[PDB]
């Protein structure tokens, strides 16, 4: 049975849950524990990718490039990956991350907008980096439309394209259908990946189904650390694939110790499918909106889950955090009457 | 009397510009110039009596009567190639791409500053929508950092926009600093394919002193919005500017957040595509003044 | 598409997580919120079923029969269910619960021991109660062996038999195979159920797969409240089945409010797949051993996950909590050297 | 010289008992009596020269030479039916089922108490393993509550055990109180099919005063374990008794927990089936004394 490569995003998707407050020591400790556990790719950036530090998404406590450099210094076997979103991060940012030693570039677009990724894939390939394409909020369009966007990324230089369940809104066969379509379209020349969120508690199952339908790359995070209800937990992916006799190269005991002894102590709170996160999964709302919605809820005196329900109705995409404030102001007036 | 104009790039911006320029007092659009014979903008030009060609800038520069003005709405890389050709031929260029060969012009802020230049750059849609707000704040208080978020309906961003997303970012950021008056600038652009299509949104965040007079800032913002709306009537404030208290992560500065929506007049694409209007109305203002030079 | 009936076990399986300290007010509030949400069956007993209050499993703060009576008084539409384990609870206990107004008897045996359930099924049918059979630790034997045990329960009077993933150790196709086998064996005359735990974060997916392979009864708990890493969350089952267009009769918004506003405030801690709970899922250890293992860990100064790993190696079944203490004493000596 | 015995129920307990009684000084097993001609116990009886029948208690009671003693190892309901038939025929009955028609006998505690009764009940395997421990504690300090957990290899519990699980519970609990000396009793039985098969485990929990002398309790427990082990050598303490401090939920009482393992001698089933021995050795002790009555 073909092996699967897990990419860990504790230090990128997890940055959302940390409000981008990761210290160098936390990054070093986490990279060390992941690398020692056999994790092959470790993603390190601001939650919203390189150049993500902003008013819109939150500022980083420590420059992400310094964190990337610390990750590279710490890693013995693992590759360090970075995420970029065209429209947020730039080729100049990617070049800085490459100089710092990052060797995998993960370029993310909304699922219908792959053609904005061309500049970044070109630059990444010229640098000699491994490339991965991310099609965000992949529940929003059907399998064949998603495969067409995957082709655009492969033609641009992507060596893998992920189905990315940014809202944790996909349910089982939904993943099967999308992975099947991407495999048919690009499989002869690129890998297919899956990145799951836990908003309906389906990340791990969706990941197994992805692999069984031809995906060879799967994302997790230690302790589910990540946006919304969190990501598929790396330590559970390692345990489950081991039970299924699917090689990951990750030592289960070491992964359980990384989660329990290194990551859990610095968690602000446990990643949880509470009402607000489940509303995200149900309504298809980008997972990173959660803490921004909770902040606006306190700022304006309205419920976070009501903000998120409205965001659901409006159909916003990744990066539209600003719309949360407009909605919260409106809700404060409506609820006042 | 009227200055003879060419539009190079018969796409979303170029076609909206064609329509708006035919209302112009001082500019006659004589040439529509593209590279694809199927371009809808070339068909619209022909219907409106404008000479149209899919034979490119080569064809334009061969014409017996060269235009006085060229407006370019292709893509950053295309303008970088074309700009020196216009300069050599003595044709004043108004660049609607983020190429930024020429100095940066935001008409509500610095309309007359660069009228003697052979090439002026109109920044971006995001810039034209938000730099007037950055200026409205920075004219009241120092702004150490300003960030803008432009969200556009995917149907309104053609291949030319999609090919120069990096340049959109960098040119808008540079203009936030040089024209908007912020010490540091950042720009984000988001494409949303939602149906019904989204009316362009722009958010502006400015770091402001913790002791700022927020009533004075709001008054300045409202005045500037009214000045922009004289030219783009669908340019509106969604809410009162939102002020937030200082945070340590913000280096002890407070923040103002300004939420705009930009409806267009529906000249080419429907009114949700206010991103076209905010740029083309700006280019038309510059063009009308350039047209009146001796 | 045929409807599925959710049974909620917040107040029975959840009793494990509460160390059986539920108050009457908590039961009344939870029953009210569940019933108002449309939940059709609400289970109320000690974690280890009727007669479970003991040194071995922990004493109840309030007599479970009083809690059953309070649940019955509070319910407007829902049936109140009780769990019994032959060897722990008795027919006399069942009769007390029937007198208190319970109308569904769920009789649980280890998966290989269905024939001990005959006395209890007979008594329940004579009382006119609906009957459900639970085959615990169902990962321990194969599909056909499990179906043979299901037949024994149906012949004894069970009207439904569950595949019960007591350890949260079953993985997707594992559930499909078992549900398929029970459906083939008993489906023409009894329903098939599934009860999932969250130790590998597969409870909800396993529940969907159960339903898609012919199960018509599914268990959850609000906020996952239950043994080990918890049960499939009722509020997520309601949301997911709604997304799948499978009628449950449960109002999603009302279920999300029950979890968020009624149950979450009284949680001792969030149900979590930490290292100890994941060791249970991986090694196949009965979920209710968790808090007893944590207590022994503190009592003897040894790690809870090491206790649970040893329990895994020994193959204990439900109800063997006493073995945790023997193992902890041994580990304290071994670790001392 | 020897008393003539019948064993009714040629199953797991009945067959282990047959073997043990053939070592007996005072009892001759004359009859093995079942209901299934395929019963392995009937085959073992025949090999050992014992008259064997699958024609039930009807057949036994028709025999020219009635036994002096009957040991019954069928199931609770079967003994309830048979007990008055033995009483009428004047045959002393030793009941190894949890039927409890007669008074409860745990030989390490009350062996001689009920020797004049026409029917004595031997409680259960769990009881015989644990009631000596309950007594070892309650003879030192008051025990307000005692609970026992008996875990048995599934292969050692036949259909007769499985049919009377409720009675196992209730009879053992009653004996914890009446024979063990606890004010309140509870009994749990668990069947585990693990391979290799489990050696019988029994845990005993006793509520004890918070100021109890735990060294005295342990000494009493150890003495009692040695007394039981004289008859069942595989009856052992797994660990030191474990003492826990008072808790509010425990009504301010402390606890002792005693962990036993019971290996058998392998007479019929292998040594893991110590649950058979702990009962059959107890029944043999009672039988040997009943056999010596005039
Ligand atoms: N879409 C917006 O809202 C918006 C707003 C402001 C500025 N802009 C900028 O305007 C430019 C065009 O954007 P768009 O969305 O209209 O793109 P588009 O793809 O719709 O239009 C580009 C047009 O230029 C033509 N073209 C391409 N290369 C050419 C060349 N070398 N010579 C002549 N014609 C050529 C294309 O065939 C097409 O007709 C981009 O630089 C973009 O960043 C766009
Ligand atoms: N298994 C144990 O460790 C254990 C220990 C102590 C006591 N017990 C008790 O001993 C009894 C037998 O248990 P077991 O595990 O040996 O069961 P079993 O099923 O192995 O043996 C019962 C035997 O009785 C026979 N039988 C049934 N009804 C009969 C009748 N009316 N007349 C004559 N024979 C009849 C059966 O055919 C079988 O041979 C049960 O009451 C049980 O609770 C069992
Ligand atoms: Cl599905
Ligand atoms: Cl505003
Ligand atoms: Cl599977
Ligand atoms: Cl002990
Ligand atoms: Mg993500
Ligand atoms: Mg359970």
């Amino acid at each position: 049975a073909p092996r699967v490569r897990i990419t860990d995003s504790t230090l990128r998707d997890g940055s959302h849950a940390m409000a981008h407050q990761f210290t160098e020591e936390q990054v070093r400790a986490t990279v060390h524990a992941l690398d020692a556990a056999g994790v092959e790719v470790i993603e390190v950036s601001h939650g919203d990718g390189l150049g993500g530090s902003s008013f819109n998404y939150g500022f980083s406590a420590v420059d992400e490039i310094d964190l990337v450099a610390a990750a590279v210094d710490e890693a013995v076997n693992a590759k360090i990956a970075v995420l970029l979103l065209p429209g947020v991060g730039t080729v100049r940012d990617l070049k800085r991350a490459h100089d710092a030693g990052a060797s995998v570039a993960r370029i993310a677009t909304h699922c219908t907008e792959a053609d904005v990724s061309c500049q970044h894939f070109a630059a990444a390939r010229e640098l000699g980096m491994e490339t991965v394409g991310f099609l965000m909020l992949a529940h929003r369009i059907g399998p064949e439309e998603l495969a067409r966007q995957a082709r655009i990324m492969v033609d641009a230089g992507a060596q893998c394209v992920y189905v990315v369940d940014s809202a944790g809104a996909l349910v089982l066969s939904d993943v099967q259908a999308r992975v099947q379509a991407l495999v048919r379209e690009i499989g002869h020349e690129a890998q297919v990946g899956f990145h799951g969120h836990q908003n309906l508690s389906l990340g791990v199952a969706n990941s197994v189904l992805a692999y069984q339908n031809g995906a060879r790359q799967i994302d997790g995070a230690l302790c589910a650390l990540g946006a919304g209800a969190g990501n598929s937990p790396t330590e559970i992916l390692a345990a489950t694939f081991e039970r299924l006799n699917i090689e990951t190269g990750v030592n289960v005991q070491a992964a359980l110790a990384a989660a329990e002894e290194v990551v859990r102590p610095y968690l602000p709170r446990l990643p949880w499918a509470d009402r607000a996160a489940i509303v995200q999964g149900y309504a298809g709302v980008y997972s990173s909106f959660l803490l921004h919605a909770e902040r606006a809820a306190e700022r304006y005196g309205v419920p976070a889950h009501e903000i998120l329900q409205r965001v659901g109705e409006a159909g916003y995409v990744g990066g539209q955090e600003d719309m949360i404030i407009d909605i919260a102001v409106q809700l404060a007036e409506e609820r006042h009457g | 009397g009227k200055a003879v104009a060419a539009i190079v790039g018969p796409g979303n911006i170029g076609t909206d510009l064609l329509i708006k320029l035919q209302r112009s007092e001082h500019i006659e659009v004589r040439y529509m110039v593209g590279v694809d014979p199927a371009s809808e903008g070339l068909a619209r030009a022909r219907k409106l009596g404008v000479e149209a060609s899919a034979e490119g800038v080569d064809w334009l520069l061969e014409q017996d009567e060269l235009p006085d003005l060229v407006f370019e709405a292709t893509s950053a890389k295309a303008h970088l190639a074309n700009a020196p050709r216009y300069a050599e031929a003595g044709i004043t260029a108004i660049d609607l791409t983020p190429a930024a060969v020429g100095p940066l012009v935001c008409p509500p802020v610095n309309l007359t500053e660069h009228l003697d230049a052979p090439n002026v750059n109109m920044i971006t849609c995001g810039g034209q929508a938000t730099i007037p707000i950055v200026h409205a704040v920075s004219r009241v208080v120092p702004v150490a950092y300003a960030e803008i978020v432009a969200a556009i309906a995917s149907r309104s961003a053609g291949p030319g926009t999609r090919a120069n997303i990096d340049e959109f970012t960098e040119t808008t950021a540079a203009a936030i600093e040089q024209v908007g008056g912020a010490a540091r600038g950042k720009a984000i652009i988001i494409l949303n394919p939602v149906e019904p299509p989204m009316i362009m949104r722009d958010t502006v965040y400015c770091a402001i002193p913790p002791d700022a007079d927020t009533d004075a800032i709001t008054a300045s913002i409202e005045e500037m919005v009214a000045e922009v709306a004289r030219y783009v009537p669908g340019y509106t404030l969604r809410t009162e500017p939102q002020y937030d208290q200082p945070r340590d992560i913000w280096k002890g500065m407070a923040r103002v957040a300004v939420f705009l929506e930009v409806r267009g007049n529906g000249d080419y694409l429907p009114p949700w595509a206010g991103n076209l209007d905010i740029m083309t109305a700006a280019a038309a203002r510059v063009g009308e003044l350039l047209a009146q030079a001796p």
